[PDB]
DNA sequence: ATCGGATGTATATATCTGACACGTGCCTGGAGACTAGGGAGTAATCCCCTTGGCGGTTAAAACGCGGGGGACAGCGCGTACGTGCGTTTAAGCGGTGCTAGAGCTGTCTACGACCAATTGAGCGGCCTCGGCACCGGGATTCTCGAT
DNA sequence: ATCGAGAATCCCGGTGCCGAGGCCGCTCAATTGGTCGTAGACAGCTCTAGCACCGCTTAAACGCACGTACGCGCTGTCCCCCGCGTTTTAACCGCCAAGGGGATTACTCCCTAGTCTCCAGGCACGTGTCAGATATATACATCCGAT
């Protein structure tokens, strides 16, 4: 069963290096990540259909981020996304 | 340009053959062979025995023609063999008519539909292109396939005739990609794939040619191995290129004919519509109805059903 | 000088504005308001008239629903006149907040 | 092209008529200010999404389709237009 | 010869899996084709949200003198932040409980 | 001669068009044969229900046309249609006439 | 441009329901958008079941399940009956 | 002969039940009721324990939200008690009919 | 399983739930109303869950199906798989 | 205002223990290279749809000005709901068994595939006479001032 | 509880006006053709998780007694909202003009699906092991009934 358990555990070490997490909380984070993935992917699919475009590119992923995430959270999320894409393209 | 009986009289030779024994207009464009064109009214041109011919018929004669002379007796024999003229169609129609009153009704209006002796290789690949398709398109596909990979023969007007491609050529590199650009669709893979299987796994040409001495059961079995050659295609080849006169191809046309003209329905099968089991049953049904030359009787109704 | 009951004209008004289906809001001031709200997100932005009409219809429907809910809230409080308390309760219960 | 003080454009009779359609019998004085506030909030919420949809399509005007999509995203699903 | 395999998550400096996100997107029939930058963008967004949630949950756990994250801490993290509450207003967290709040007049005479 | 699928299934909504949008809409890479027919039948039933109720409402108001007021009224008076359409506004639809009991004079 | 819609089809249904009733353009637009909305809901849920059961295709039973999930009350029963009748009639060609 | 005043241990245990995160509804009665509800739609349905737990948690969170909104409706009418009228009111604004 | 299981949610359970909800004083007529509300919600969820199970050609109701049916009604639930 | 009795938490400590965290084995999903083609970015165009202006009329907004009626504060009462307690019951807890269905595997009947002819409905263009808003008028019913 | 003046409302017929619908033109959009390869329906088979059942125990329900504080009824007070009349005003409708951008169309190009050939990142699996449950013992926070 494909999951995000080890990745969330990796991120937890970055955030609080000396904090443990229960398996129930691991499952909740897994479900949360799956739900947010489903929301963004589905809404970006709606943008792709609305613009008569058959490719899901980063522009409408960013638009979906701006639509779903709230105000100040959206600015940080879009900043992280642009930073990641620029790093990927440069490297 | 293409010759006509009236323009170059001293270039035609005849073969005794009454219209009741052969109707070119009912055989050449009916999906048996896809290489004949009525370039001029009542005159059909195509490749026969590695050379070009034009054929036209009167009431009791079949007229045939860088040729600069009339066809020789040896060459004319090539034509008789292609149309299997030793087989008397009148005797066959009589028999089928006697055991099937429906055939008798149709046979009154569609006389002269006989079967063509054919080359195994040409027949195999032409029918591999026949599948899920219409005669008009199939004809084009086969023409482009021969122009691209077959030997160049002679040119008449703006038409350049080509011999049928060899196994080695069809098995060549990038043939599939070429045939897809020529519009063969997914059958492009079938052609490439089957040429190689025959050449690299089945023991080349000899394997396909030996089938003519093998039994229908054996032959049909052997062909089903090749990509693009399931039950309908295999039967087509057995009947038209391997001398299996009892082979009966079951397509959509014979599916409808059985249903509306004989009120036929599967009994041993489980499905109520076309399936590998029902198709096989329909074939036996026709075999028990018409006999040893059931495939030839099939050719008559198929040709007649095209005229709708 | 004959004068009506202070509430009867109000109920007449209820029946009149629940019978028909006109807009009840002047178009041009609403359009000006919409453009004023829109200028802060993106300056020099044009509007299609159908979009403005859609906005006006949706806003009218939302306000009518909100007023119905806050009327229920006021009635539940053994009252007739609506209060901002009622509106804030309607928004809290609905979940907009 | 600056627009200032247009929230007052939502006149008191218009709010009265909307409340009448909602079946309200008596209206207090603070209701007008409260409903101006909630209308401003709701229009900001809708126009944010509508302008993002317009900006995505590389268009410089807000079509009705964008408003319909923005409303359907929030859970309004207005029929008719488009 | 091949120049050794390095994951795109390392290429973009992410911890969340870029390739897994790409696979889910393409087999999630969300569109006919999937762009190259979209999986990286979405993985980064998911990583940022997870980092925010985990940071707030860790703060809540520290304030409760437990070193292990439990769903009660997740509930406090989600509903003690205004924006996160708005983002996840329509979700129920199992074993999460409810934040503590009491209305004013319920409190007794001062 | 061609015999269209809608008439073959005794439906008016175009089965072919529903099938085209089902394929193009990217819902799954393969769409079964009977699913567009089932969808078209469901759409027929819903449209028939809403138009018969709208026509009844229109004749109630001595009106030979259907207007958005008629559609909104028909939707709101019916129960199951209201539940299906509980989160929708109708443009130019108005509101169902409803006056609370305590607002009436004594 | 060729803007497609269900206007003529809704008109055909109207003629077999109320033969002597007209209809306005605004009502036609509302009806077309209603058809589009119901179509999109049902298709979305039908495709959603396909993922939930790991099915790679949409058959006539996913549509029925989606209708049973969406349509409340007697609409579900009658729509299921109508769909079953329609698919049976189509198969029995 | 010592007694706490009404509304003191009533005001308490609110802190206790908001502090805890347990279920507050007995498992077996909820099991029986869920099976009873299930037998109407289909006869003899099997239920995983996880399914019953998920149903219990969902219903309990729903009821907690409903009781919060009921408390809001009750506090609105200058009442500290809650009456069923509050429940129909909260359901009516929430759109649950 | 057969009958009279709605009394399984006794008065103290409802009292405890209301205490968690921030309720101080509960009238007598609350328990019957909330029992009815719980019945309505449970059947509205169970209908969809059993529909999911029946479409799955199963006879056992999984937690996963209950989660999905809850997601259909807008009450997303976390912690029982995705 | 205040004070200790008494509950009810807060705080600290010893002592298990089973979820948590870690290393390990292994394979399958991820990655690198390479290729073909079509989705998409870009330039030119036109036309049309939006913005802006200008002016005349008037429906409607603003505003003052009563006055009654509804919001609201205060007081009483009696009853319905809390707190506490002895008693009952049934809900967990723990086994033990039964087994019917859940889930994974191994065979062969319904769709995708290529796409070009083939109509044939489906939409655009364009009348056209009728449904209905509006007016003009008169009669009906509701409403509040009077007894 | 009626009478009745008066105002809002309902019914009937004429008028004209634009739009719903019918008809024609033209055009792309389902439909199908000499099927075969291939995924899902179905039977097979294991094994496990769900069902039933019983006994023990004790925590929860509950039936009951009792007191009290809350909801509700009732009252007078007063302030403020509504109906109404008069006074601005800027909304609206009609008309006109100018041009910005949004569909379009043609063109190219390069980004990505697909595929072949690997390989290590991450998923079962097993095992130490300590954060937390848990019992025990003390510290103090706060209601509260007098005082």
């Amino acid at each position: 069963k494909e999951s995000y358990s080890v990745y969330v555990y990796k991120v937890l070490k970055q955030v609080h290096p000396d904090t443990g997490i229960s398996s129930k909380a691991m499952g909740i984070m897994n479900s949360f990540v799956n739900d947010i993935f489903e929301r963004i992917a589905g809404e970006a699919s709606r943008l792709a259909h609305y613009n008569k475009r058959s490719t899901i590119t980063s522009r409408e992923i960013q638009t979906a981020v701006r639509l779903l995430l709230p105000g100040e959270l959206a600015k940080h999320a879009v900043s992280e996304g642009t930073k990641a894409v620029t790093k990927y393209t440069s490297s | 340009g293409h010759r006509t009986l009236a323009s170059t009289p001293a270039l035609w030779a005849s073969i005794p053959c009454p219209r009741s024994e052969l109707r070119l207009d009912l055989v050449l464009p009916s999906g048996q062979s896809f290489r004949w064109r009525e370039q001029s009214p009542a005159h059909w041109s195509g490749v026969l025995a590695d050379q070009v011919w034009t054929l036209t018929q009167t009431e009791e004669q079949l007229h045939c023609t860088s040729q600069a002379s009339r066809p020789t007796p040896d060459e004319l024999e090539a034509v008789r063999k292609y149309f299997q003229l030793d087989v008397t169609l009148a005797q066959l129609y009589h028999h089928w008519g006697s055991v099937d009153s429906h055939f008798q009704e149709v046979a009154q209006k569609f006389q002269g539909v006989r079967l063509l002796r054919q080359d195994p290789i040409e027949c195999l690949f032409s029918f591999i292109c026949s599948s899920n398709n219409n005669i008009a398109r199939i004809t084009g596909m086969v023409e482009r396939l021969c122009q691209a990979f077959g030997p160049r023969l002679i040119q008449l007007d703006d038409v350049t005739y080509h011999g049928f491609p060899s196994l080695q050529a069809l098995a060549g590199p990038e043939v599939e990609a070429h045939l897809r650009k020529l519009g063969l669709g997914y059958r492009a893979r079938y052609v490439s794939a089957s040429a190689r299987a025959i050449l690299e796994e089945q023991g080349g040409l000899a394997w396909l040619q030996q089938l003519r001495e093998s039994s229908y059961e054996e032959a049909h079995k052997a062909l089903c191995i090749l990509p693009g050659v399931g039950t309908q295609v295999a039967d087509c080849i057995c009947l038209m290129a391997l001398d299996k006169p009892q082979a009966v191809p079951v397509d959509v046309h014979m599916w409808h004919i059985a249903q509306r003209d004989y009120s036929w329905h599967p009994t041993t099968s489980q499905a109520k519509g076309p399936s590998p089991q029902t198709n096989k049953e329909l074939g036996n049904f026709f075999r028990s109805l018409w006999g040893p030359y059931a495939g030839w009787a099939q050719a008559v109704l198929f040709s007649a059903d095209l005229r709708q | 000088p004959h004068r009506y009951r202070p509430g009867t004209v109000a109920l007449r008004e209820i029946r009149r504005y629940q019978k028909s289906t006109e807009l009840l809001i002047r178009k041009l001031p609403f359009q000006r308001l919409v453009r004023e709200i829109a200028q802060d997100f993106k300056t020099d932005l044009r509007f299609q008239s159908s979009a403005v009409m859609a906005l006006q219809e949706a806003s009218e429907a939302y306000l009518v629903g909100l007023f119905e809910d806050t009327n229920l809230a006021a009635i539940h409080a053994k009252r007739v006149t609506i209060m901002p308390k009622d509106i804030q309760l309607a928004r809290r219960i609905r979940g907009e907040r | 092209k600056v627009l200032r003080d247009n929230i007052q454009g939502i006149t008191k009779p218009a709010i009265r008529r909307l409340a009448r359609r909602g079946g309200v019998k008596r209206i207090s004085g603070l209701i007008y200010e409260e409903t101006r506030g909630v209308l401003k909030v709701f229009l900001e919420n809708v126009i944010r999404d509508a302008v993002t949809y317009t900006e995505h399509a590389k268009r410089k005007t807000v079509t009705a389709m964008d408003v319909v999509y923005a409303l359907k995203r929030q859970g309004r699903t207005l029929y008719g237009f488009g | 010869a091949r120049a050794k395999a390095k994951t795109r998550s390392s290429r973009a400096g992410l911890q969340f899996p870029v390739g897994r996100v790409h696979r889910l997107l393409r087999k999630g029939n969300y569109a006919e084709r999937v762009g190259a930058g979209a999986p990286v963008y979405l993985a980064a967004v998911l990583e940022y949200l997870t980092a925010e949630i985990l940071e707030l949950a860790g703060n809540a756990a520290r304030d409760n003198k437990k070193t292990r994250i439990i769903p009660r801490h997740l509930q406090l993290a989600i509903r003690n932040d205004e924006e996160l509450n708005k983002l996840l207003g329509k979700v129920t967290i199992a074993q999460g409980g409810v934040l503590p709040n009491i209305q004013a007049v319920l409190l007794p005479k001062k």
